[PDB]
C-alpha cells in the first residue's frame, strides 16, 4: 500500500483530482460601451476569510461579443480575468489576472484590499491601455495593446461577505487621468442599473424564469450622398426648386419675426439672406442649392421614382 | 532560498525570538496551482517552537521575517524543501512549494 | 462636438431636435409638389434532470409562455442533444404554440396560437400511449378536432420536460412543488385524476441547459461521418466524407507544460496552432493581449506575453510544431518565421484548424515528440498510446442550472452591492484535458 500512495498519488495526473471553490459572482452596471472612459471604487467590508479560502475581489473591464460570464459553467472554478474577455485586476497584495494569468507587479503600498481602498480605473479609447491607480497612485502600468472588438464595461467580481460603493452616478473620489466618467452613458434616455451580470437563471419561489440569448456603437454611418448622378432635364427643376426652398427659408425667418440687415445676427434680429435664391452669392446660397441637389439624388435614390407629372414652380 | 512578498503586513517590528512558539494559518499548495495542505482547512491554528529545528527550513526562514500579523508568502527553493526525496505520497520528487502563512501570535 | 453632448446618432435621441428637419424636409416636399412631385412606392434547451426519467406514471407540467418567438415546449426522451434542433428527431415530442404546430420528425399543425402571459401545459399518460397537450383550460385539439395529440410513443428510456425559447424571449416552466397554486393542473388534472412531478419530493429539481460557450470533445463514431485513424509513422489520418463543411475545428488530447517536433502533413487554406485550453471561439475568423512589466515605474518594462490561438497557414503542407521554454515555427524543411516564443509556464494543445474540401485532409505523428509528453521519458522512439485523441471542438452540451447562486443585494446610495452568506463548490477537475467539472 505504501507503493500504491507512492507510486500513484502525488503526480496528480493518473486519476482525478478535486477540492471545493467559493462561488464567485460578477457584477455589471448595465453600460454597455463602444471619448474615453473611467470609473471608481471603494471597499466597505472584505472580512477575507468567510470561507476555508482566499476570497477574490476582481475589478476591471471586459469586453462583450461572446462572453458567456457563467458561474461555474465558464473556465476553472468561476472567475474574472480568466478568459480573454475579461480583464480584471485586485489581490491582497494586489496583482491582476488576464486569461488566469498570475503576474505580481508591485504598488506603493503592497496593499491589501482592506476595508478603507480606493481604486482608480480608467480604459482608454482606441489606445487600447487599459492601467489601474490606487488611491491616486498610478500602480505600475501592466495592460496594453487588445482586441478592440465587441463593447465594454466594469465588471466587478466578488465572492465573501463583500461589499462596496460603486462610484458612478453619488460620485465620492475621482481623479481626472485621460478624461470621461462612466456618467457619459447615461445620457440620452437610458438608466442606471447593476445587474448580475447575464443571469441564465432569475431567482424565485417557484420558478426561475428563462433566457433566449440577445440580438447585439456612436460612430454615424448614414445613407450615402454625393455619388449619384443627376440628369440635367432633372436638373432644371432641381434649381428652381432650390430656389422655391430658398424663397420658403426667407418665408420661415418672415414667419419666426426677423428682418433683412447687413449684420450677420440673431441677437439684434437682422439677418442678411433674405433676399432672392440667385441675389444671395453662392457661398451663402449654395448649402441650400447643394441641399435640395443632394435631397433629389435621395429621392432619385431611395426607389421613389418620381416621374415628372405636372409643372414646376 | 525564501522569497517572500508581503500579501498582508502585520506591524513590521515585532517578529519573532528564538524560544519562541509561532501561531500560524498557513495554507500551502504546489507550484502547479495544486493545494496539498491547509491549516485553514481543520481550523487548527498550526504551533511550533524555533530554535527547536522541528518544521523544514524555509518555513521557518520565513516565520523569522514575519510580524505580528503579517501575511506573507514563503516560496521555497525545492532543496530547501522535501528535496530530492520529495514527501513519500503528498509532495513529488523535486518540486516547489508556494506557502501561503498569516502569522498571528507569539508565545 | 470639446465634450458636447451631440455625441448621438439621430434615431436615439428625443423629439426636440427632429422637429425643424422634419418640417423642412416636409416644405422641401411641399416645394415638390407644388412643382408637382410625389414619393411613391440561437439555442437555451433548458430540459429537467435525467435521474427524473418517469416511465410508468399519469405526468404533467404547466409552462408559462410569456413572449412570443420560438417556443418549442413538451417531453422529450433523454437522448435529444441541445446542437442539432428540436422535433426533428425520433426523440423530442413537444408543442410549438407559435405558429400552431407540434414537433416530430419535421411538421404537423396542431392546436392554436397563445396570449403573450398564458400557461400551456402537457399531460402524458405512459401506461395508455397518448400525450396530451394543453393550454388556458382548453384540450388542445387536432386539425382533425381530437383530443389526444400524440399516440403510440413508445416508453423507452422515460420523458423529460424539455423547453426550447428563442431568440429574445422568456419561459417559465411549473414543477410540482406548489399544490394551491397550480394555474390550470386544477381546472383538468385533479378531476381527471393526474399528478405534478414534485408533490412528494423536497428539492427543486435541477435543469440543464445548453452553453453558448463551445467545449472540445472526442470524435464518436455516430458522426456525421469524420473518421479519423490510427495508423502505425505513428500517423493519426483523416477523412470528412460528408456535405456539411462549416469548419471542424480539431485538438490532439493532451497539453504541454514549460525539444521535440510534430509534423502535420496537408493533404490540400489550412490553420495550425498550439491551443492554450481557454479556447472556445467557433466562428470564421481569426481573433484570440499584452501585459507589461513594471520596474517600480515601468520603463524598461515591456516584453512579456501575448497569448490566447497561434498562427500558420505545392505538393503537401508539412508543418511542424518545434517545442522549447518557448515555441518556434518551422514548415516543409524551412522555417516560416515569426514565431511566437512566450509560454512562463503554459498548458498547450496541439491543434489544428481546417475547412473540408476533399477526404483525406490530413495526418500526424531533430528527435520526435510523445516521450515528451507521456510518462516514461527518455523513450526516444515515437508511438502513439491509445489515451490520445483527436478532438472536435462542438458548439454546445447540457450544463448544469446550480439550483443556489449567493443571496445578493444591490442598492441606491453607493449602489450597495451586498454580498454576506458564502457558498461553495464541490469542483473537480480532470488533469489530463484540463477543464473542471463540479
Amino acid at each position: 500500500q505504501h507503493l500504491i500512495c507512492d507510486n500513484l498519488l502525488p503526480g496528480r495526473d493518473l486519476l482525478l483530482q478535486t477540492r471545493l471553490v467559493n462561488h464567485v459572482s460578477s457584477m455589471r452596471p448595465n453600460i454597455f460601451l463602444g471619448k474615453k472612459w473611467y470609473y471608481e471604487l471603494m471597499v466597505d467590508h472584505t472580512e477575507p476569510f468567510v470561507t476555508a479560502e482566499a476570497t477574490h475581489l476582481r475589478v476591471g473591464w471586459a469586453s462583450t461579443e461572446g462572453y458567456s460570464p457563467y458561474p461555474g459553467g465558464g473556465e476553472e472554478w468561476g472567475g474574472n480575468g480568466v478568459g480573454d474577455d475579461l480583464f480584471s485586476y485586485g489581490f491582497d497584495g494586489l496583482h491582476l489576472w488576464s486569461g488566469c494569468i498570475a503576474r505580481t507587479v508591485s504598488s506603493p503600498n503592497q496593499h491589501l484590499l482592506r476595508t478603507d481602498d480606493v481604486i482608480s480605473c480608467c480604459l482608454d479609447l482606441s489606445a487600447p491601455s487599459i492601467s489601474f491607480r490606487i488611491n491616486g497612485q498610478p500602480v505600475q502600468g501592466m495592460f496594453e495593446n487588445f482586441n478592440i472588438d465587441g463593447l465594454f464595461f466594469p465588471v466587478v467580481s466578488f465572492s465573501a461577505g463583500i461589499k462596496v460603493r460603486f462610484l458612478l452616478g453619488e460620485f465620492k473620489f475621482l481623479p481626472p487621468p485621460g478624461y470621461a466618467p462612466c456618467y457619459e452613458a447615461v445620457l440620452p434616455k437610458e438608466k442606471l442599473k447593476v445587474e448580475h451580470s447575464r443571469e441564465y437563471k432569475q431567482e424565485r419561489t417557484y420558478t426561475r424564469d428563462l433566457l433566449g440569448p440577445t440580438v447585439s456603437a456612436f460612430t454615424p454611418i448614414p445613407v450615402d450622398t454625393s455619388q449619384i448622378v443627376l440628369p440635367p432635364h432633372l436638373e432644371r427643376i432641381r434649381e428652381k426648386l432650390a430656389e422655391n426652398i430658398h424663397e420658403l427659408w426667407v418665408m420661415n425667418k418672415i414667419e419666426l419675426g426677423w428682418q433683412y440687415g447687413p449684420v450677420r445676427d440673431d441677437n439684434k434680429r437682422q439677418h442678411p439672406c433674405l433676399v432672392e435664391f440667385s441675389k444671395l452669392p453662392e457661398q451663402e446660397r449654395n448649402y441650400n442649392l447643394q441641399m435640395s441637389l443632394e435631397t433629389l439624388k435621395t429621392l432619385l435614390a431611395l426607389g421613389c421614382h418620381v416621374g415628372i407629372s405636372d409643372e414646376h414652380a | 532560498g525564501v522569497e517572500i512578498e508581503t500579501i498582508s503586513p502585520g506591524d513590521g517590528r515585532t517578529f519573532p525570538k528564538k524560544g519562541q512558539t509561532c501561531v500560524v494559518h498557513y495554507t500551502g499548495m504546489l507550484q502547479n496551482g495544486k493545494k496539498f495542505d491547509s491549516s485553514r482547512d481543520r481550523n487548527k491554528p498550526f504551533k511550533f517552537r524555533i530554535g527547536k529545528q522541528e518544521v523544514i527550513k524555509g518555513f521557518e526562514e520565513g516565520a523569522a521575517q514575519m510580524s505580528l500579523g503579517q501575511r506573507a508568502k514563503l516560496t521555497c527553493t525545492p532543496d530547501v524543501a522535501y528535496g530530492a526525496t520529495g514527501h513519500p505520497g503528498v509532495i513529488p520528487p523535486n518540486a516547489t512549494l508556494i506557502f501561503d502563512v498569516e502569522l498571528l501570535n507569539l508565545e | 462636438q470639446r465634450r458636447n453632448p451631440r455625441l448621438v446618432p439621430y434615431a436615439l435621441l428625443d423629439d426636440r431636435t427632429k422637429k425643424s428637419n422634419k418640417d423642412s424636409l416636409r416644405e422641401a416636399v411641399r416645394t415638390l409638389l407644388g412643382y408637382g412631385y410625389n414619393l411613391e412606392a440561437r439555442f437555451r434547451i433548458f430540459r429537467a434532470e435525467k435521474t427524473y426519467a418517469v416511465k410508468a406514471g399519469r405526468w404533467y407540467f404547466e409552462f408559462e409562455a410569456v413572449t412570443a418567438g420560438d417556443m418549442r415546449v413538451g417531453w422529450s426522451r433523454p437522448g435529444c442533444q441541445p446542437d442539432q434542433e428540436l422535433g426533428s428527431d425520433e426523440r423530442a415530442f413537444a408543442f410549438d404554440g407559435f405558429k400552431a404546430q407540434r414537433w416530430h420528425q419535421g411538421n404537423e399543425h396542431y392546436g392554436r396560437s397563445w396570449q403573450a402571459g398564458d400557461v400551456v401545459g402537457c399531460m402524458v399518460d405512459m401506461t395508455e400511449h397518448t400525450m396530451m397537450f394543453t393550454l388556458n383550460g382548453e384540450i388542445l385539439l387536432d386539425d382533425s378536432g381530437s383530443e389526444l395529440a400524440f399516440k403510440d410513443f413508445d416508453v423507452g428510456d422515460g420523458f423529460i420536460p424539455v423547453c426550447s425559447l428563442g431568440v429574445a424571449q422568456v419561459g417559465r416552466m411549473n414543477f410540482g412543488k406548489d399544490v394551491s397554486t397550480l394555474k390550470y393542473f386544477t381546472i383538468c388534472g385533479l378531476q381527471e385524476g393526474y399528478e405534478p412531478f414534485a408533490v412528494n419530493t423536497n428539492r427543486d429539481i435541477t435543469m440543464w441547459l445548453s452553453k453558448r460557450l463551445p467545449q472540445f470533445l472526442q470524435v464518436p463514431s455516430s458522426h456525421e461521418h469524420i473518421e479519423v485513424t490510427r495508423i502505425d509513422v505513428t500517423q493519426k489520418s483523416f477523412g470528412s466524407q460528408n456535405s456539411s463543411t462549416d469548419i471542424m475545428f480539431y485538438r490532439l488530447s493532451m497539453p504541454i507544460e514549460c525539444t521535440y517536433y510534430y509534423s502535420v502533413r496537408i493533404f490540400p487554406n489550412v490553420w495550425v496552432g498550439w491551443i492554450t485550453s481557454d479556447f472556445h471561439q467557433y466562428d470564421t475568423a481569426f481573433d484570440l493581449v499584452t501585459v507589461t512589466l513594471g520596474d517600480e515605474k515601468g520603463k524598461v518594462h515591456e516584453s512579456i506575453k501575448r497569448s490566447n490561438y497561434m498562427v500558420c497557414a505545392n505538393n503537401n503542407g508539412l508543418e511542424i510544431g518545434c517545442v522549447v521554454g518557448l515555441l518556434t515555427f518551422t514548415a516543409n524543411g524551412k522555417d516560416l518565421s515569426t514565431y511566437y516564443q512566450v509560454e512562463p509556464s503554459t498548458k498547450l494543445f496541439p491543434a489544428v484548424f481546417a475547412q473540408a474540401t476533399s477526404p483525406n485532409v490530413f495526418q500526424f505523428e531533430a528527435g520526435l515528440f510523445k516521450s515528451e509528453h507521456k510518462n516514461p521519458v527518455p523513450q526516444c522512439p515515437p508511438r502513439l498510446h491509445v489515451q490520445f485523441l483527436s478532438h472536435v471542438l462542438w458548439s454546445r452540451m447540457p450544463n448544469q442550472f446550480l439550483k443556489v447562486d449567493v443571496s445578493r443585494i444591490s442598492e441606491r446610495q453607493g449602489w450597495l452591492v451586498q454580498c454576506l452568506e458564502p457558498l461553495q463548490f464541490m469542483s473537480l477537475h480532470i488533469p489530463e484535458e484540463n477543464r473542471s467539472v463540479d
